This record gives C-alpha cells, structure tokens and sequence, in this order.
RNA sequence: AGGAGUGGAGCCUGCGGCUUAAUUUGACUCAACACGGGAAACCUCACCCGGCCCGGACACGGACAGGAUUGACAGAUUGAUAGCUCUUUCUCGAUUCCGUGGGUGGUGGUGCAUGGCCGUUCUUAGUUGGUGGAGCGAUUUGUCUGGUUAAUUCCGAUAACGAACGAGACUCUGGCAUGCUAACUAGUUACGCGACCAACUUCUUAGAGGGACAAGUGGCGUUCAGCCACCCGAGAUUGAGCAAUAACAGGUCUGUGAUGCCCUUAGAUGUCCGGGGCUGCACGCGCGCUACACUGACUGGCUCAGCGUGUGCCUACCCUACGCCGGCAGGCGCGGGUAACCCGUUGAACCCCAUUCGUGAUGGGGAUCGGGGAUUGCAAUUAUUCCCCAUGAACGAGGAAUUCCCAGUAAGUGCGGGUCAUAAGCUUGCGUUGAUUAAGUCCCUGCCCUUUGUACACACCGCCCGU
C-alpha cells in the first residue's frame, strides 16, 4: 500500500523502463521513437512519439485500443486507468531510434548494406543535424565478421556534452545468416527553443554579437527641406 | 502436458471468454500474482495454456518475463471446428469502441 | 646512496600440481587464479558411493472402459515417514510409453559464425579527410627546425591552406563566505517562568550566485609561449567520471525467443529441511587474515564521526527503542520508523587513562585449547553464534624472488552497502589516527613526438647458416 520514496522512484523508472522496451518490441516497425509518461491528479497519460502514426492507430482504433487494454491489464492500474496517445515527432530525420528502425528495416528485407546507410546518412544530414556516424557490425559472407562504418559531418566522443548533444541507438537485425547490429549517433544541432537540440551550446564555443557596416562622413550635419 | 480433459475444457471456456489477455511463465509455485483463485489448479490451468499456444499453430514471443497474444483466427477456426461452437456468439469485447 | 608497508608473528579462499564418491565448467603473463559480482550441504555440484516422476507440429511401426502417477512406519532400502522392497491387484483416472531429430528446448556445442557489452593494445598524445604542392608509383607534405606544455598544449616557423576527432574545455566531487534565499526535526535578546540563601534565517540542511585568472610583484625566456619564487589568499600543476577510425580470431552462446545448426543421452545437467567430498597438511601455485615502548593498552573521570540501509505486483524473509537476570546482544510481552520525524545527537568501540614496564621477557601486544547463559540457523563438526582463570608461543626490521604507494599517499583502525537467513576471511564505499622518504632519472621494465639500419611483414617468439 505505501513503499518509501527510494523505492518509488526506483519503481518508477522499471516501469518507465519496461514499457519503453514493451512498445519498442511491439511497433518497432511503426516508426516508433520514444515514450513519455505524464503525470496527472490521480492519472497517468501516455504519449507515444512515432513517425507512422495511421499505422499506431490502425482502423477504427484497433491497435490503440488492443494493446492500452494489455497495459492497462499488466501494469496493475485499476480497471480503464491507462490512457495513451499516439502523436507525431518533429524531429524525425535526427532521433537515434527512429533512424535505427529504418536502417533495420531496410536491411531486413534483404539489401545492400551501403546504399541504406548512406541513404540515411543523406537523410538526417538534410534534417539538418550537425553530424552523424553509421555503424553496420556483423557478417558479410565468409568465416569472418566485419564492420564497416559512415560517417559525416562533425561529431563528439569524451565530456558531458556528448550526454545532450548525441542520441544514440543500437539496434540487432536478424537475417538468415546470423544478427548484424547496428549503431546510429547523430549529434544534434545548437538551437534555443523547439526541442530540435539542446539549449545550451558547446561549453567550448565562445560567442561575439557582430557589428555592421559603418561608412559615415566626419561629422554629423542635420538635413531639412 | 499431463493434462485432464476437465480441465482441459476450463481453460477452453476460459479462452472463449477472455481472448485477450497478459500473463507470465509461473509453474511450480502455489500462489499466483493475477490468474490466481479462478478454483481450478494453477499448474494445469498454466500448462494447459502452454499447449494452447505452443502446440505449434499459433505464435508466441516470450520477453521481459511476460506475455502477450495475438489470437490467430486459424485457432478460433479449431477451435469451432472441435466444440462445434458458431462465433454467432460474439464475444462482449466489443464495447466501449 | 630514497624509503614506508611487504608473502614469513595473530579471522581461508580461488584453481592446477595432486589414492577410489576429493581436487570438481569458463578463464594458458601483464590482458587467468574470493575473477564469472561464483560466500560449493541443498533449489545453482557436471569430480559425486545412488534415482524417479521422462518428449516429440512428423516422418513409420506395437492398438482401447485399463496399456500406471510424486503418493505405507513394524522382515527392509544402501543414509532418507521415497510403494524401488522379485511386495498391495489401495489410489487424478484414456492421461500416456519404446526405437532416430528438427520441436513447446537443452546453464547442450561452436565467443575460430555473430550481435551487444566489456577488457587490452594505450594513460599515453595520438589520428584523418578536402583542395593545393612532391613522386611513375606505393606513398609523402599538411601532422614541422626550435622553444614551451601534462598534452599534436601553445608560440613560432613554414608548399601548404582550411578543417575534423582525441587533449583541453565539460559533468560530478572536495575546499571558502562579519553575503543572499528560510526551516514547530540544529538556533536564540532586560511588561519570561520551573530559579536574589511570532530574531525576514546566519553553525546543520541545499539554491538562482560569488570566488582563482599564473591575476599582482621579482627573476629567468629571438623579452613569444611559458617557467621559477614570493606576498595576498579558503584555496596558486588541485579526487573522479567521460573519453580518437585500424587493432585482438582477447572474454562472454553459463545474463538475455539477442542469435546462425554440424550433434550425445533418458543417468532432462528440471524439483524434493533430503544426500561424499573440496573445512586434507610431505604445501604445487595465486589474492588474503597481522606493528617493534612510558607511543601499546583499563581509569569510564568532559558535549565525538560517517558514507549509508531499513517492512506485499512478486512476498512466506525489514531497522530497531524495557524487563525474566547469571554481569550486558538476549528463548517471551512491549512501542517507533515506508524514514533530516524511529533506530540515532548511530545501544556489549577513541585512544586515551591514580591497574604500568627504570631498562627490557615484566604487568607490555596472545600457540592451541575447558566452563556461565548460547541471538535460536534440522545439519555447521562434513563454513552461523560473547568476555573472563593471566595455561607462556624464533615473545622487539625477515631464502632466492618481488607487489603497491608521493598528503589527509602509505599504514593502523573500526563501520556501512552487495552477496544475505542481522550469513564476510571478499569486494565496494565511509570516516578516525596519521604519515618516514622524494619534487628526481632514464640505470632496470616499459611508452611516446625524430633520425638511422634491416636479408623482418605470421613483422625478433622474425628470418636464417652449418657434416
């Protein structure tokens, strides 16, 4: 009935935790990025961040319906407690998740590894992130495994920034011959506002306000008609 | 496996009656967190839904010590095509649409 | 020419050497050996004196109101209130069984098929495009003569110019406020008592801030980067975390319906306070348990520390405040605390001291090993569980070989978390006492920024010559 607040907010987070990994192995084909719980008097709304958002809902509702029910009906809430939505993502070329899924998902029908991971390499650097870097490791025929990596753009490695300026995803892909993992970093871009990067700027990036063209003659003398 | 027919049609009914639902691997122990005191025994109720869905016509994925059924509708097929019951008899999971 | 503490003097474990039920999987220098968070009765023991309840979406066979299921002490079993006794013709009752494998899988193989995580090369400063120079080319310059830095750090130089990582910055953590934001769990002022015989918040707690920059001075430095010293100062290279492609057939398939199939057995690497070892002593090795004197410990004669933990999805297991009273944890009644509210201003602890050493085997620090009531864990002995009689142990700097370490290092010392049943000799943290030596070097072991040699490239554990 009542547990102390260490273990509530631990149990907090494995449930966090569980449920991310319950809708990630659930709809990892529908575009799926990330979960958010919304805490509310007596409630507890979900949002659900996913790319395809038609194919969440389905027809008339199904799967929303379906699998708020099993939610509802796992994680011990009280009979129609659990409530989620569904809602698109903003920033859908630089999320690690999403970008993972769709490297997964072209190469789980079977394609040539290249042209996928350029081709969303391409992708989120039209999305306008800052750098990114591409990590295909497993078998390419042969009695030996290999790892081969994209990279472009500019990104870092060591510090806390890395911590708010990379997202990061690793993601298995299972073909006949074995499982290839996969490892998408993207390193966001600076911008104030709008929850496309991070707020503050590199801790190494000094800034100076430009001043502007000044061609003025010696003195100032008013003018009238 | 190991298993009565008396049981085996209590877990029928309970199968037509639910459809839907969540469980988790539980055997040998005495007591049960959600599908407890249903007044038939815990083992052959457990094992008796192993062989509903491991008989090896309708798929399962077993992750984070928990499970979660997609019911095919070539099991709802056999199963009217054994207890000769018509889906006429719709189940009430279809309220609150 | 330094040292301190060492593996030898006070709390047993890991794996090989190594009689049958005993030396039992993974890990062959650093990069194995209280390591798999692996503290082995047993659920996790495969070396194990012993068994049963046994498996097939199918390929083919034996054929239905009986073709057996853990399930009886006293005639026994091979420890076992296990019907297994060559035993009843008690008992869910069509459940199932045998021969070969895919299967609902196997902590079954293969980590020389993999993913993901780690570890390491490699704790150092290293590394790479684009365009432009050079070369037929592999390739080179950039990425450097010098000075400087912990740093490929910077100054500078300059067929390179612009860049990208790594380094730094960064995050956490300590150290500082006659300052700020405020607390009925720390802290308090003369119309206050229980005593002349409702302080706009400061010690503790924690926040938007401040503070340190080689900043000031002196001296060394194409007077550049910077270095040394000194005031002032709480503090003047100040704990850690994170950490570059190529790397390794490094470890992990025994963490994971994370994962690709050659493939044993019925004695499934399932259960059931059940059950041998490993808790031996000619050591085959490795991590561990330990202070030399008025300093070591007692008078109990003054307010001491933490870092932290602590009770239902599972679940039956939490931390603890008086008396039975031998002299206190404590076998039983008792309340508090889901916690800055209780334990607790941390309930069988300093290092000190009118029990003391007059020059060191005595009072000074324990070779076993016996009783007083045992926390209550079937077992403990084939790992749990107190101080006292002073019974006298090379009783005062240690084969060959060596491991760790530079200030709140080392070492001593206890305490808390993990494992867990308050199970620690382990580990991960925390305080407490408190520090001899060194502010150096490239001699040993290695690493890096160059030049040079090479018949090496599986790269010196290489290659290679000789009847």
């Amino acid at each position: 009935v009542q547990i102390s607040k260490k273990r509530k907010f631990v149990a907090d987070g494995i449930f966090k935790a569980e449920l991310n990994e319950f809708l990630t192995r659930e709809l990892a084909e529908d575009g799926y990025s990330g979960v958010e719980v919304r805490v509310t008097p007596t409630r507890t709304e979900i949002i659900i961040l996913a790319t395809r958002t038609q194919n969440v809902l389905g027809e008339k509702g199904r799967r929303i319906r379906e699998l708020t029910a099993v939610v509802q009906k796992r994680f011990g809430f009280p009979e129609g407690s659990v409530e989620l939505y569904a809602e698109k993502v903003a920033t859908r070329g630089l999320c690690a998740i999403a970008q993972a899924e769709s490297l997964r998902y072209k190469l789980l029908g079977g394609l040539a590894v290249r042209r996928a991971c350029y081709g969303v390499l391409r992708f989120i650097m039209e999305s306008g992130a800052k750098g990114c870097e591409v990590v295909v490791s497993g078998k390419l025929r042969g009695q030996r495994a290999k790892s081969m990596k994209f990279v472009d753009g500019l990104m870092i490695h060591s510090g806390d920034p890395v911590n708010y300026y990379v997202d990061t995803a690793v993601r298995h892909v299972l073909l006949r011959q074995g499982v290839l993992g996969i490892k998408v970093k993207i390193m966001l871009p600076w911008d104030p506002t709008g929850k496309i990067g991070p707020k503050k700027p590199l801790p190494d990036h000094v800034s100076i306000v430009e001043p502007k063209d000044e061609i003025l003659p010696t003195t100032p003398i008013s003018e009238q008609k | 496996m190991l298993m009565p027919k008396k049981n085996r049609i209590a877990i029928y009914e309970l199968l037509f009656k639910e459809g839907v639902m969540v469980a988790k691997k539980d055997v040998h122990m005495p007591k049960h967190p959600e599908l407890a005191d249903k007044n038939v025994p815990n083992l052959h109720v457990m094992k008796a839904m192993q062989s509903l869905k491991s008989r090896g016509y309708v798929k399962e994925q077993f992750a984070w010590r928990h499970f979660y059924w997609y019911l095919t509708n070539e099991g709802i097929q056999y199963l009217r095509d054994y207890l000769h019951l018509p889906p006429e008899i719709v189940p009430a999971t279809l309220r609150r649409s």
